[PDB]
């Protein structure tokens, strides 16, 4: 009987910390405070709300992992996700997942080099936030 | 050769339907002429469409006769007033 | 709340008469077979 | 001419099919955009760029279909045709995904100027 | 007109300031067109694996450029793109494309092949020593370009086999008649089986070329002696700018081959 | 529309997909709801569907019909498909078509699941059978045309089994296995 | 589907499939949302042939 | 500044140190142009919005 509603960052952060640490909020107070401090002053006006860049990055990562079939599956999944109107900030979710993505090859047990390229993305900083 | 079957068949069906309609209209025109009904192609087509749409033939015939009588009365009035 | 709502299961029943919400719609049995209460209503 | 019609034509060309406004010019052995005035010259050039790929696709598929039936090509020839068919299947899968995305965009009825629109 | 940069005609009725901004920006697109022409020309198999790899890397960077352009297109579709924002966002991209185009034009003018191509890449990387973005780009390009050359080097040093379809390795083989190799006073076996291609000597390997030559000569002798030599030190050679780790690995391989040959002779 | 397409692919021709005894399964007309390029692609798939329909017709012709009791059973195999080898051939053909039927049902379920899927997804999914079916249809037509009888049919299947298409190779291997099972049963009876 | 199962269960006097001279015949005025009248008619005709046999 | 950068960017004889200095100058110039672009975008936003928003972005 839960209706989706905007709950304060404190509640969400508390639940997140509890599940990540697997302990009561009392046992993660120091970690909670550190996370709260870092999170509390961070708004991304610089993030470009463009799903296409994230999708391209995901595709490139999958290709790097030699998972082209998985890349096609991901493309289809993204198409289905776009078909569903449940999520509004897809760019944010995709960016978060990619940042939190862990390479199964890193399949294997490591990744060949990390020659980060200038490719990257947009800076959005151009607007007067 | 695969792709062609829908549009080609549609075109052949349309041509056959047109020829069938022409044959039916010719038969109907001949019947009307033999019966001296006085119907033209447009009126005959309208009557055929009405019958296909379920119009009662007695009602339709009475309406047609009344419309013809009204047209004749209006033509007589126009010729007497002119 | 969305995630509490996330734990909701929905019917896999689909039909080719419905495409916009295929969450099932319960064919709703008929001629006896709707059970005792329907039979009593029929009587 | 709406861009969406060009998208449809490009999806057909990716299938090797002539669009409503883009047709294969056998004289140029290339898909040609119909000379309707409302095509931007830039849009025309982009269409030509995509139609070269569609022409290559159709040529390859014609070759595969023509040679797959020839038993006299032998087992190696049949194997080459099979590999080509597999790659063509992958290409067709990608094309199907793109077509489905365009169809979904049409189906949602909303003009979302979102980055997801097929530009 | 010819191998010139693409020129653009701007409508004369355009704003003079707009026209000047366009004339300032257009060079990036000319570089793009030149790069595409270079990629399409050097993409033929005939140009050898090094040129093919260069073209492939250029294609990857072109893909990144197209992605950037698509993102700018998205911003324009939002109406959020001003000319000043465009200039700001494209300035780094403009510089990257210009560096790439200058490198392409230098390679094309020099007809650089194999070791000469590697030398040109090294020199260009030193020319961009002050541009960290350009330095990173050159490092990516050099690491990619060494792959076929380091593969050929590995094959020569570890197996003494020249699998060089394009004659890109610094060592060239000449067919010496083996019958006269024992008979003829001329060291046709020693001198013609392995020859140094001076033009194909990579500038980064020039200091080790003689040791490489000796290593491959020794391996070829061992194979011609009928001793199958599995090189235990065969490792992937990776281009590095600061560390000559490949040099130390080559020296280790040379020492291993020397020891094996000495034991065989004794 | 997808259900109608599958029904035609399931052997139920409709108003959109017309079956012609001479032309086989064909798209009946241009539909106003399809782009002409989409009509062309759909008819391209309909070529495979037509081949499937013709295969099903052949299956009915050779297994679905009662064997005329002509006193000499050896000659029943000539004009009409008859013989134990003919029954084995029909059984193998049906077994090979079973995976296609399963794939068609799975496609129907998937298309029922997602209303945003297009016919292109089916064309991707069904392309493997669009490559498989023509070669087996050619082999069957050769068997019919040469009036292969008894174990001589087995020899022809073996000759055709050496084809180059890996999927065709596997299918013909299944058919040959069934035919060899019949042959081995007869050999068992004799020995 | 239910009426088809009932026919296959050997029920007589079905509404869609009428038995005329011992032949199961489909009522002409039946349509389904997901099938063409001709396609549905063909499938039902195959089912009706099996039902007539039964 | 731009004239100086253009004058020195062409001189191969300036050497690696000179090129590095020019590169640093170009980076700072890029930052300056980015800032100028941001200010331009703010002024353009003020002009395009038609509202006399007394925001710091209004072009005074």
């Amino acid at each position: 009987m839960a209706t989706p509603d905007q709950k304060s960052p404190n509640v969400l952060l508390q639940n997140l910390c509890c599940r990540i640490l697997g302990r009561s909020e009392a046992d993660v107070a120091q970690q909670f405070q550190y996370a709260v401090r870092v999170i509390g002053s961070n708004f991304a006006p610089t993030v470009e709300r463009d799903e296409f860049l994230v999708a391209e990055k995901i595709k490139k990562e999958l290709i790097r992992q030699r998972r082209e079939a998985d890349a096609a599956l991901f493309s289809e999944l993204h198409r289905k996700l776009h078909s569903q109107g449940v999520l509004k900030n897809k760019w944010s979710i995709l960016y978060l997942l990619l940042s939190l993505s862990e390479d199964p090859r890193r399949q294997p047990s490591k990744v060949s080099s990390y020659a980060t390229l200038f490719a990257q993305a947009l800076p959005r900083d151009a607007h007067s936030t | 050769m695969a792709s062609s079957s829908g549009a080609g068949a549609a075109a052949a069906a349309a041509a056959a339907n047109l020829n069938a309609v022409r044959e039916t209209m010719d038969v109907l025109l001949e019947i009307s002429r033999i019966l001296n009904t006085g119907l033209d192609m447009e009126t005959l087509s309208i009557c055929v469409r009405l019958c296909e749409q379920g119009i009662n033939p007695e009602a339709l015939s009475s309406v047609i006769k009344e419309l013809r009588k009204a047209t004749e009365a209006l033509k007589a009035a126009e010729n007497m007033t002119s | 709340l969305w995630e509490a709502a996330l734990t909701y299961e929905a019917s896999k029943r689909r039909c080719w008469e419905r495409v916009g919400c295929p969450p099932g719609h319960r064919e709703e049995p008929y001629l006896t077979e709707a059970g005792r209460d329907a039979f009593d209503k029929f009587c | 001419i709406t861009e969406a019609a060009l998208v449809r034509d490009i999806l057909y060309v990716f299938q090797g099919i002539d669009g409503k406004n883009i047709k294969m010019n056998n004289t140029e052995n290339c898909y040609k955009v119909e000379g309707k005035a409302n095509l931007s010259r830039s849009l025309r050039d982009t269409a030509v760029r995509l139609s070269e790929l569609g022409w290559l696709h159709n040529k390859i598929r014609r070759y595969t279909d023509q040679r797959s039936l020839d038993r006299s090509f032998g087992l190696v020839g049949q194997s080459f045709c099979a590999a080509l068919h597999q790659e063509l299947r992958e290409y067709y899968r990608l094309l199907s995904v793109l077509h489905s995305q365009l169809q979904l965009e049409d189906d949602q009825g909303v003009n979302l100027g979102l980055e997801s629109s097929l530009t | 007109a010819g191998r010139q940069s693409r020129t653009f005609l701007v409508d004369p009725n355009l704003d003079l300031s707009i026209r000047e901004l366009v004339h300032r920006i257009l060079p990036v697109a000319a570089s793009y067109s030149a790069v595409t022409r270079f990629i399409e020309e050097k993409s033929s198999f005939e140009y050898g694996q090094v040129n093919h790899a260069l073209a492939a890397a250029m294609r990857t960077l072109v893909k990144e450029h197209l992605i950037l352009v698509s993102q700018l297109e998205q911003l324009h579709r939002q109406g959020l793109l001003s000319l000043q924002k465009l200039w700001f966002y494209i300035q780094p991209a403009m510089r990257t494309m210009d560096i790439l185009a200058s490198l392409a034009t230098s390679v094309d003018k020099g007809e650089c092949l194999g070791g000469s191509t590697l030398s040109l890449l090294h020199d260009r990387s030193f020319s961009y020593t002050g541009d960290s973005q350009a330095q990173e780009l050159c490092l990516y390009l050099t690491k990619a370009a060494s792959a076929p050359y380091f593969e050929v080097l590995e094959k020569w040093i570890y197996r003494g086999i020249i699998h060089d379809p394009y004659s890109e390795f610094m060592v060239e083989e000449h067919e010496l008649r083996k019958e006269r190799i024992q008979e003829d006073y001329n060291d046709k076996y020693w001198d013609q089986r392995y020859t140094i291609v001076q033009q194909q000597i990579p500038s980064f390997l020039q200091k080790m070329a003689d040791k490489i030559l000796s290593t491959g000569k020794y391996l070829n002798v061992v194979r011609e002696c009928g001793h199958d030599v599995t090189c235990p030190v065969a490792k992937e050679i990776i281009y590095t700018l600061k560390e000559r780790a490949y040099v130390e690995q080559i020296e280790k391989a040379f020492n291993y081959a020397s020891k094996v040959l000495l034991d065989f002779l004794m | 529309m997808i259900h109608e397409l599958l029904l035609a692919l399931s052997g139920y021709p409709g108003s959109i997909f017309t079956w012609n005894k001479r032309s086989g399964l064909q798209v009946s007309q241009d539909f106003p709801f399809l782009h002409p390029s989409e009509t062309s692609v759909l008819n391209r798939l309909c070529r495979l569907g037509t081949d499937y329909i013709r295969f099903t017709e052949f299956i009915e012709q050779y297994t679905g019909h009662v064997q005329q009791q002509d006193h000499h059973p050896s000659q029943q195999g000539q004009g009409g498909l008859h013989g134990i080898y003919l029954r084995a051939f029909c059984t193998g053909l049906d077994s090979v078509l079973q995976p296609y039927r399963q794939a068609l049902l799975d496609l129907e379920q998937e298309f029922l699941g997602d209303p945003h899927l297009s016919i292109s997804h089916v064309n991707y999914f069904l392309d493997q059978f669009q490559l498989l079916f023509p070669s087996v249809m050619v082999v069957v037509e050769q068997i019919k045309s040469q009036k292969i009888h008894g174990c001589q049919i087995l020899e022809t299947v073996y000759k055709h089994s050496c084809g180059g298409l890996p999927p065709v190779r596997s299918a013909l291997e299944k058919i040959l296995a069934v035919c060899h099972g019949v042959m081995y049963k007869q050999l068992s009876a004799w020995m | 589907i239910r009426e088809t199962l009932w026919l296959l269960s050997g029920v007589k006097k079905l509404f869609i499939f009428q038995l005329i001279d011992g032949k199961v015949t489909v009522r002409n005025n039946i349509i389904v949302t997901h099938l063409t009248h001709s396609c549905l008619r063909s499938v039902l005709e195959q089912i009706a042939a099996y039902g007539q046999v039964v």
